[PDB]
């Protein structure tokens, strides 16, 4: 999933963090405003968050034979929409670093661009342009989670490929060198991740 | 190999350090219900896990027909199927909108076809007295009722033993005496009740067998009546005697009951036998 | 639960009070090392220094650091093996420096990771948060940090319990039952979240306002005189590692 | 002597339409400790949040110090610096991280300086016992610790009135022990405690002065002695007195205690009564 501590040399590192921070800035705004005409926004944030983060360290079969944890992109982007989660995102992967070993903080930036930004802009793309083309509810969300996904797994395959370019081929031969091998784990991820996130869609509009 | 469910020699310490279970052994017999009484952080909900497969103890073994459980899923379905799990908090177990939906998830589980299911539900309902509830939305209905919803989802798939954590917890009066009517309704249908508690006054309700609890170990097992007798003992895990049976206890060393007599416990029988009493 | 694993090392841990500028500098000093400094003298250095501290000066349950400082071993073999592997013209064969890169990237990532270790499991992610009080970030994104990660642990204990009951039911019988029941979970874990915020609201409010949530901490201020120490120790591995 | 804290004429009904609170009355005097009695659903809860102007009325008032409340923003402070709050669910006020920082948060509310917060956190802690926790994280507690880090939370701030709302819930009997001293200790202090719960046995150790409650209603009040021997009065609200004297009023009515006189409070002085009692 991320990119692992210290995997990324500090001339990347900074570069991404400094490709994420107009939008995690973005994001950090907005909540501010928020908060400020709703005081109460401060729970309900942090509601969201450590919902994204517990449901992200549950235990979800793949469709081809690993195990897995959920990345909640599609469905952050779903239902708490897309600046709100650039900035949670980088709450979340603060604590997958800190608390499961996951993350990375030279790297978390990297990670942020990525997941928190990327994933949950392709999700939300996808999910507009799926449901005014006619596709069912749970259809779009199917496709949102789906490709958000796949996305987030696409930009880290490239930000390797940036860092580590194959002496033979170039960019676009560690491109396809990571591509390859991640897409053996990540792209039966994305299709249940999929299948995950349309039953809560489903579920939470029954309750 | 009469007992319907067992435990022995059971440790477990979580992967933190501490025994929650500490060489425990207990045993259900059939059509009985069995108090496991105990303080707070006795391991009481971690014996309850043990006795469904929800936890793998380190060492030791869950017996169920006389015969020894397994860990396969083949083996951990058959075993659930006939243990139900209650948990203590109703909200840490619904989860459908719709209370039809929820008390339907174990039948479903189990393979029966939506007619069979629903005859299961139907059933189930009518347990808990809330088949009236069937349609609501199980995120409006009140504190008592999501309760009974949870038990009439674990009825549903017909265990032979129904384990329940903390039971009463929260309840008043009434609501106690109300879950007790259906829990007794439950087993004069056959079932075996488990429920752990630290209330020895709800030991003495609704008891055939209690079990002591300290730190993961039981300290006395058997009659709730000897058990809950035993002044002493009870005294070793922060108790008292359930006063009906205390006083009753009295009135056999002071005479006013027979040796014979069995001993009351409650405030019915308590009652029955002071219109035999009579001086003042 | 595997949520709480390393918050209660931290938590209850030796070098738990010891003052968060002294730690934090430990570990994102060196840290900040592993990924700048050349791998071979500068990476080794730093390792053996972060494990110094990490058992030299905290000294955390070891059989504990073996279980969590793993699983990065799996993600990684796989970097290396990337790196010592080579794509083009003829096709797939052996990299030139393939095993000079692996060993480089393997090194300066088991530091770095090292480092991250270090301050995961000596020193608790909210008094890191408060940390970001001194660099700029604004009071209401610390604070929603915070109750976050207090949040989180509330929201751990109810998934695992869901899960259970589930379970307790079939839920996990098939692999389809399987990815079905965990989703119901999440789709019933999150208005329980929800609830919680807004019953939050009104208890806070007995102690006077919601938001707004300005707290003491009892953390101890260290000594500019080993943050003198410490502050060029990783001057002195930072060119001898350099060179 | 004007009532500490009082209800006059509240009415309070919930954006359903059913009324929680009904023209409700209630003196809360000065330094004693009032037992709301009630079940589940009465709306005694309810009536708690507007004591401490969480909640406002459709009709009635409530007084402090013989002066109605108002709600300007500096009015609400010095009620809630006047009268704390303590919900059942301790989680639902600890938004912690660790002990201390939790229990600060009511001192820094009320304007005070860190130095005067600090000392205040001090005070609270040592005031219940759990000064040895003042650093453990706030999830790491159990539920008992959590309860008495919420009570230190409000203690913090110095209030007249301690409003705690079903302060025994989950407690086992060693746990109602500490709590029943420390709560003591702070009516000892002259603190006036006003809790709410279903249990008449919490009522029957620690109150003054009972009230009982049954549909948004006050339905009788008085003195603790007087209330809690009411076999009638609390059948309406359906309870029963504490278990000793319900038995001692059921050798009652069989005739093996005298009428108009010494009912048993103590659970020894009721087996003393057993030694005249002979057989039939």
């Amino acid at each position: 999933m991320h990119i692992m501590e210290g995997y990324l040399p500090v001339t990347h590192a900074i570069g991404w963090s400094l490709a994420a921070a107009p939008f995690v800035v973005a994001g950090a705004l907005k909540i501010r405003k928020i908060v400020a005409e709703r005081p109460e926004a401060r729970m309900t944030l942090a509601a969201a968050g450590a919902f994204a983060f517990v449901l992200s360290a549950l235990k979800i079969p793949s469709v081809t034979g690993s195990c897995s944890h959920p990345t909640g992109t599609g469905l952050g982007a779903v239902v708490f929409g897309p600046s709100v989660m650039a900035v949670l995102g980088v709450i979340v992967l603060l604590f997958q670093a800190l608390l499961l070993a996951h993350g990375g903080l030279t790297t978390l930036g990297a990670n942020a661009f990525s997941m928190a930004i990327v994933g949950p802009w392709v999700a939300f793309g996808v999910y507009k342009l799926a449901g005014k083309a006619g596709a069912s509810m749970a259809v779009a969300v199917f496709l949102a989670a789906f490709l958000g996904d796949l996305a987030t797994y696409v930009t880290t395959s490239l930000q390797l490929a940036l860092a580590y370019p194959d002496p033979a081929s170039g960019f676009l031969g560690a491109a396809l060198k990571f591509g390859s091998v991640f897409a053996l784990t990540q792209i039966p991820l994305a299709i249940a991740e999929g299948f995950l996130t349309v039953i809560v869609v489903d579920a939470l509009a029954g309750k | 190999m009469t007992p319907i469910l067992a435990a022995e020699a059971l440790t477990y310490a979580f992967p933190g350090g501490v025994k929650a279970l500490d060489d425990l052994s207990l045993a259900v017999p059939k059509g009985e219900s069995l108090a496991i009484l105990g303080p707070n952080g006795a391991g009481k909900s971690t014996l309850l896990l043990h006795l469904n497969g929800t936890l793998r103890p380190q060492s030791g073994r869950v017996l169920l027909g006389g015969t020894a459980t397994g860990h396969s899923r083949k083996d951990l379905t058959g075993w659930r199927r006939r243990v139900g799990l209650v948990l203590q908090d109703a909200d840490d177990q619904l989860f459908a909108t719709t209370v039809f939906e929820d008390v339907s998830f174990g039948p479903l589980n189990l393979g029966l076809s939506e007619a069979e299911a629903r005859a299961r539900v139907e059933e189930a309902l009518a347990a808990l007295s809330i088949s009236d509830l069937r349609d609501r939305p199980t995120h409006m209905l009140s504190g008592g009722q999501k309760r009974r919803v949870a038990i009439a989802g674990a009825v549903a798939m017909r265990p032979e033993v129904l384990l329940l954590d903390e039971p009463t917890a929260g309840l008043d009066l009434a609501g106690t005496e109300q879950l007790l009517t259906l829990l007794r309704g439950l087993r004069a249908a056959g079932m075996t009740l488990v429920f752990s508690t630290h209330d020895v006054e709800l030991a003495a309700a609704l008891a055939d067998r209690v079990a002591l609890f300290r730190t993961g170990r039981v300290l006395a097992e058997g009659a709730a009546e000897a058990v809950l007798s035993d002044r002493a003992t009870l005294a070793k895990v922060a108790l008292r005697p359930p006063l009906v049976i205390d006083l009753a206890l009295l009135a056999r060393d002071h005479g006013l009951l027979a040796p014979e007599a069995p001993l009351p416990k409650t405030r019915d029988a308590l009652a029955a036998q002071m219109a035999g009493w009579t001086r003042r | 639960m595997s949520i709480a694993s390393i918050d209660r090392v931290a938590a209850q841990g030796h070098w738990r009070s010891r003052p968060l500028a002294e730690k934090s500098l430990i570990g994102l000093g060196f840290l900040a090392l592993a990924v700048t400094v050349p791998p071979f003298p500068g990476a080794v250095l730093v390792t053996v220094a972060i494990l110094a501290f990490t058992f030299l000066g905290a000294r955390v349950p070891l059989r504990f650091w073996a279980s969590v400082a793993v699983l990065p071993l799996g993600f990684l073999t796989t970097g290396a093996a990337v790196l010592l592997i080579q794509i083009g013209p003829e096709g797939i064969g052996l990299a030139p420096d393939g095993p000079a890169k692996a060993a480089a990237l393997v090194m300066r990532a088991t530091a770095a990771t090292c480092c991250l270790l270090f301050l995961a499991t000596t020193t608790p992610a909210a008094d890191l948060l408060s940390g970001l009080r001194r660099w700029r970030v604004p009071a209401e994104l610390i604070e929603i940090a915070l109750l976050t990660y207090r949040f989180v642990f509330i929201l751990a204990e109810e998934a695992a319990a869901m899960t259970t009951a589930q379970r307790a039911r079939l839920g996990h019988a098939t692999r389809r039952r399987w990815l079905r029941s965990t989703a119901q979970v999440i789709a019933a874990l999150l208005p329980r979240a929800l609830t919680r915020a807004r019953r939050l609201e009104t208890g806070l409010g007995a102690r006077n306002w919601q938001g707004e949530m300005r707290v003491l901490s009892t953390r101890p201020p260290a000594s500019a005189r080993v943050l003198g120490l410490i502050l060029t120790l990783q001057a002195a591995i930072l060119a001898a590692g350099v060179l």
